[PDB]
Parts: C-alpha cells; sequence; structure tokens
C-alpha cells in the first residue's frame, strides 16, 4: 500500500538514481547497476536494490529518458497517489508543460508494452 | 510504514532479526550502554559498587580490579572509594540518541563503495549514533572539534566511572509515551551508584506531521503529569544522592530563519530544491517530523515556539518546588542561541548546526556543544552534580591504562 512514506522514500531513490547518471553521464540503466554495486551484500540491501531494478526498472528508464522528474516517475508509479480534492504533493518545481498533461504523457508511456518478462 | 512494500519484506525481516541479536533490543548494544564484561553474570555490570572490592574479578566493568602487591590493598578501594563514583543516564529523543542520515548517502557527485559501509549498522540502530552522542559518546568524533561527550568529560574528571553511560533515546520519544520505554533504564538503589539524569524531551511534545499540528501538542497540565510520573518512577529505581536535570524545549524558529533559502543535499547538484521546497512536501504528506516549526506559515511557526516556552516553564517550576527524596531537580534552558554564539566564535556558521539531509536535528556539533555548555553552566552554579576530580586518575591509567576500553 501507498502512503506519505512510501512517497518520500520513491522520490529518493529516484532523484539518486537521476542525478548518478548525471554526474557519470551514462544511461539510467548503467545508473541503477552502478547504485546497487555501491551497496554491502549485508542484511540484503544490494538483492533488494536488484529486486527493485526488476520490478520497476524498465518504466524508470522509459520515465527518465523522457525528461520527467522524479515527481512525475513516482505518481506515474502510484508510490505518490493524490486524493481527488486533496492538494498536489511535489518536491521538485511543476514543470513548464501543466502537472495534468504532464501526467497523462507518463500514464502512456509506461502502458505501452512491446516486451513481456516470463 | 515503508516495510509495506513486498519489494522490501527480505530486507525488513533481517533488520527485525538483527535487532532480536543484539544481546526495544538495541537499547542494550554498547552503543547505547556501558558494555558488560561478563554476560554469564547477571551481577556483572556497569555502574555497580563492587562487590568485595573487585580482589578477583571487576564486577563494575570499569576495568579496575585486583590488589597491589606493594600493600596488599585492593586497587578499587585504594583508587575509587571516596571518589564518589556516578553514572551518566539520558532520557531522550531522536536528538539524544543523534539521529542521522549521512549525505553521503544520496548525493550522487561524491557516492561510491565506501559511502555505504556504514549503513547496515545505522540501520540496526534506528539511524541513531548514540556512540557518538553530546551526552553518552565515547568514539573519536568525525568532525573537528575537540569537545567530549558529557560521558566522556565524567571519565576525565574520575576514571573509576568508565563504561557508566546510559542513552535511554528513542525516536519520536515524548514525555507521553516516555513510559512505555523508561523500564530499560538499569539502576538499583542499593546496589548502585548513584546516578546524573538528563530528561531531555526537546521536541515531539510539539513536533507532529498533521496538518492541524496544534491541536497535537501537549499542554502544560498533560506535561506537568507525565513528568512527575517519571519523576516517581525515577525515586524509586536511582540510588539516594542522584541528579536529576530537566532540558527546556528549543526556540525552533532557528530551523526556518537560517535554511529556508539553502539547499537541500539533493538540491544542490542542480540548484532546484531548497528546504523550504523540502517543508512544503513532507507537510503536503503529512510526515514532517515538525510541521509546526518547519513550515512558510509564520503564524503556525509562532504558536509552536509559544506552546514550547510554556513547556519549559512547567519544567522550570517542576524543578523550583517539586522535592523527592532519593534525587535534587535541576532545570537547564536549551538556551540555542548561547550555542550559535559559541559557534560563531569557532568561525562557524548557524545552518552549520543542523543535520543537512531532515532539516531539523541537531548534528554532531551541535551535540558536542550542547554538551559543553551543559559541562561549564553546571560546574559554574551546581558542582556537586559532577563530583570531584579523582586524586588517583593518575596512578589508574598507570596501572590499568585504557580501562579495557569500550
Ligand atoms: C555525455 O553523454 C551525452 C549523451 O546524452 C553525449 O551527448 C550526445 O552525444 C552524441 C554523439 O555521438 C550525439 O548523438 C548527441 O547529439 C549528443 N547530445 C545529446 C543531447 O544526446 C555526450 O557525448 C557525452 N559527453 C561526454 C563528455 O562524453
Ligand atoms: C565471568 O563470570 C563467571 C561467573 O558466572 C566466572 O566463572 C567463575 O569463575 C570462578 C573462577 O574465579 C570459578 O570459581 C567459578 O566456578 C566460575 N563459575 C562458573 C559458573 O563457571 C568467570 O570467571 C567470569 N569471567 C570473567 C572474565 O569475569
Ligand atoms: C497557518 O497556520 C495557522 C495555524 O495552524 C492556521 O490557522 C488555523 O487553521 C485551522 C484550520 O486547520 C483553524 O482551526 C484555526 O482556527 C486557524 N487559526 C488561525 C489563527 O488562523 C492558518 O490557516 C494557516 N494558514 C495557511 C495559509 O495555511
Ligand atoms: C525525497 C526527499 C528527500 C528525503 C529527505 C529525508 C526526509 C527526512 C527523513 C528523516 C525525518 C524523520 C526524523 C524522525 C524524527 C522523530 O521521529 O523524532
Ligand atoms: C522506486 C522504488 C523504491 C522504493 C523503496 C525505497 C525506499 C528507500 C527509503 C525510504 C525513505 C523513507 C522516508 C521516510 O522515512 O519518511
Ligand atoms: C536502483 C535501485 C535502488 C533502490 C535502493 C533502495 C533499496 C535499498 C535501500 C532500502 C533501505 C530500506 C530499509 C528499511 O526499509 O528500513
Ligand atoms: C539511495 C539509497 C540509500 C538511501 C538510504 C537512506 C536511508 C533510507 C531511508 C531511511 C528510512 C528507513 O529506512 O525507514
Ligand atoms: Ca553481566
Ligand atoms: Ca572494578
Amino acid at each position: 500500500l501507498s502512503n506519505g512514506h512510501t512517497c518520500v522514500g520513491c522520490v529518493l531513490v529516484v532523484s539518486v538514481i537521476e542525478q548518478l547518471a548525471q554526474v557519470h553521464n551514462s544511461t539510467v540503466q548503467a545508473s541503477m547497476e552502478r547504485l546497487c554495486s555501491y551497496l554491502p551484500e549485508k542484511l540484503f540491501l544490494k538483492t533488494t536494490c536488484y529486486l527493485v531494478i526488476d520490478k520497476f526498472g524498465s518504466d524508470i528508464i522509459k520515465l527518465l529518458s523522457a525528461d520527467m522528474n522524479a515527481d512525475v516517475v513516482c505518481h506515474t508509479l502510484e508510490f505518490c497517489k493524490q486524493n481527488t480534492g486533496q492538494p498536489l504533493c511535489h518536491l521538485y518545481p511543476l514543470p513548464k508543460e501543466t502537472w495534468k498533461f504532464t501526467l497523462q504523457k507518463a500514464r502512456q508511456i509506461v502502458k505501452k508494452s512491446p516486451i513481456l518478462k516470463y | 510504514d515503508i516495510c509495506s512494500l513486498p519489494v522490501l519484506a527480505k530486507i525488513c525481516q533481517k533488520i527485525k532479526l538483527a535487532m532480536e541479536q543484539s544481546v526495544f533490543p538495541t537499547l542494550r548494544g554498547y552503543h547505547w550502554r556501558g558494555r558488560d564484561c561478563n554476560d554469564s553474570d547477571e551481577s556483572v555490570y556497569p555502574g555497580r559498587r563492587p562487590n568485595n572490592w573487585d580482589v578477583h574479578q571487576d564486577s563494575n566493568c570499569n576495568g579496575i580490579w585486583g590488589v597491589d602487591p606493594k600493600d596488599g590493598v585492593p586497587y578499587e578501594k585504594k583508587f575509587c572509594e571516596g571518589s564518589q563514583p556516578r553514572g551518566i543516564i539520558l532520557l531522550g529523543d531522536s536528538a539524544g540518541a543523534h539521529f542521522h542520515i549521512s549525505p553521503e548517502w544520496i548525493t550522487a557527485s561524491q557516492m561510491s563503495l565506501n559511502s555505504f559501509i556504514n549503513l547496515p549498522t545505522a540501520l540496526t540502530n534506528e539511524l541513531d549514533w548514540p556512540q557518538l552522542s553530546g551526552a553518552t559518546g565515547f568514539l573519536d568524533s568525525t568532525v573537528g572539534i575537540k569537545e567530549k561527550s558529557i560521558y566522556l568529560r565524567l571519565w576525565k574528571r574520575n576514571h573509576c566511572n568508565h563504561r557508566d553511560y546510559q542513552n535511554i533515546s528513542r525516536n519520536g520519544a515524548s514525555s507521553r509515551n516516555l513510559k512505555k520505554f523508561i523500564e530499560s533504564l538499569s539502576r538499583n538503589k542499593v546496589l548502585d551508584y548513584p546516578a546524573i539524569v538528563i530528561y531531555a524531551m526537546i521536541g515531539n511534545d510539539v513536533c507532529s506531521g498533521k496538518s492541524d499540528p496544534v491541536p497535537a501538542m501537549t499542554t502544560p497540565e498533560k506535561l506537568y503529569s507525565n513528568v512527575m510520573q517519571t519523576l516517581k518512577h525515577l525515586n524509586s529505581h536511582l540510588p539516594n544522592g542522584s541528579h536529576v536535570i530537566l532540558y527546556g524545549l528549543p526556540d525552533g524558529t532557528f530551523l526556518w530563519d537560517n535554511l529556508h533559502n539553502r539547499y537541500h543535499p539533493l538540491g544542490q547538484l542542480n540548484k532546484d530544491m531548497t528546504y523550504a521546497q523540502l517543508y512544503s512536501f513532507l507537510n503536503c504528506l503529512q510526515v514532517s517530523p515538525c510541521h509546526g516549526w518547519m513550515s512558510s506559515n509564520k503564524t503556525l511557526r509562532t504558536l509552536t515556539s509559544e506552546r514550547a516556552e510554556q513547556l519549559s516553564n512547567t519544567l522550570k517550576k517542576i524543578a523550583a518546588s517539586e522535592k523527592f527524596t532519593n534525587f535534587n531537580l535541576f532545570y537547564m534552558d536549551f538556551a540555542f542561541h548561547e550555542i550559535i554564539q559559541e559557534w560563531q566564535k569557532r568561525g562557524g556558521q548557524p545552518w552549520q548546526l543542523i543535520e543537512p539531509v531532515d532539516g531539523f536535528h541537531p548534528n554532531e556539533v551541535a551535540l558536542l556543544l550542547l554538551a559543553d555548555h551543559f559541562w561549564k553552566k553546571v560546574q559554574l552554579q551546581w558542582p556537586q552534580i559532577l563530583g570531584k576530580e579523582n586524586p588517583f586518575n593518575p596512578q589508574i591509567k598507570q596501572v590499568f591504562g585504557d580501562q579495557g576500553g569500550h
């Protein structure tokens, strides 16, 4: 289930992935793999890092590669859920394009599934 | 709760296990309290009066034991009897436990394999670093200030106090919930030395995450009730001759004033996120550690500082009037303004006293400056609290060296 804490955590991890790619001028995929290689094997940290790439990696790549920010990503993946009526929670400034249209784009980018995993 | 995510199931389960295998189980590891020198014998632990002067076994784990072959006198009797040993005990919150998220874990520009080596231990200790705290820290400060913790200054004044520290602190502790873990305090009226007890609930009574945090803040009436229960409890467990010090609450407006325009570690790369944006983000989610003070709503910040002043005055009033048989009571202003002044005399900026990642807690420098202010103020106004310097300190070091370490 998604709550305020899962939202903070998704925004944190995605931000770090984004900035690690920027610092090393690399793909998002290579950024996630580099981050997981930095983590100790203790307490299943490195293992968990690789479970997250497996479950969420392809969509983080698709969205960041479209120049969506960490707020967009975490709303698209439902770690952050805006109840109808309630205000919008965002850590980074709202993008140039309007949020409602930016989020529709994001949902359509991950609805495409040209690759199946067995 | 974060552990609702299926992908985190294995690491959440393994964190829970490691905590259980420490011997609130973490509160017994040596980061939180003096290492037990013999965990197969429950009459051996730090803080107790020596059993038969420790002629065979070091029963209080202070590294002083045995007999001098010159005169057949027990070293513990020659070196520590009369010196009036005493322990240090902190009843605290996330600041007393030194909650700390390392910027190295989240700032990509300097991140490497070296950065996360300390992460597993921090996770099994709830991200608290009591071994570096201002009250009970014993490791070499990772920063560049000579000041030491209250515990180490106590050891320096009297080497017989080695290992007699207890940090009974929890993230989210307040006057309301302290009774849920105060039982982890270990002290026996008859068998143990007296203790200095610091009561430092410095935030969570006015700090909340709810959108309307004013109704959640403790009232002076409820605080008085909670603290009297705690003091009645301590009076039944502390040896006669103990001292209890109540800390007031901070004027938490220094956070917003000094940080709202500064970049967070996640915003330093592209200069696109300030502490103001973080505070707004956390309040919109209702997960801020302190909505009242971490907010752009200057009215709300004032109502929080106003209640903190009322609660502080309650503690001051309890200390002047209420009496107890086994300890005397003292009140101490948090006095962060004076901490800032001392830092500025060392060339420092106020924003450098806050934990960079959360923008809320005092960092290691601040905790050590609070300990230095505590020491100088107590030594000046209430010297009895700290006792006398032990003339045999040099002879203790010559016979016992580092006294076993920590
Ligand atoms: C940093 O990586 C970027 C990748 O975006 C590189 O920039 C692109 O390089 C190729 C050259 O073959 C071009 O097709 C693109 O037009 C470039 N720009 C963009 C926006 O993609 C760049 O080469 C790398 N920088 C360094 C110093 O190696
Ligand atoms: C730790 O405590 C145990 C006591 O539980 C000590 O074991 C005793 O040691 C003495 C030797 O002086 C023997 O007479 C007893 O028979 C031992 N008791 C048991 C149950 O074996 C042990 O020596 C202590 N060790 C240290 C380093 O303090
Ligand atoms: C700024 O903070 C104050 C204090 O919380 C808010 O005022 C209170 O708002 C609650 C609504 O949740 C009411 O119950 C009180 O009657 C209000 N008191 C006062 C003095 O206004 C105020 O609404 C906040 N301002 C903004 C813009 O959020
Ligand atoms: C993605 C945004 C960046 C994340 C920055 C971290 C947010 C702060 C997390 C630590 C705050 C919690 C401290 C607990 C305090 C208490 O319980 O007393
Ligand atoms: C994109 C999937 C990643 C989600 C799991 C990563 C969670 C990392 C730490 C979470 C931070 C907790 C925030 C908080 O304490 O309030
Ligand atoms: C590229 C994927 C990076 C994801 C890193 C997040 C997983 C490791 C850190 C999670 C720590 C969670 C500990 C906890 O739940 O208390
Ligand atoms: C970016 C991956 C490393 C970040 C680890 C920072 C600490 C994780 C968040 C702490 C909260 C928790 O563990 O419940
Ligand atoms: Ca023992
Ligand atoms: Ca001893």
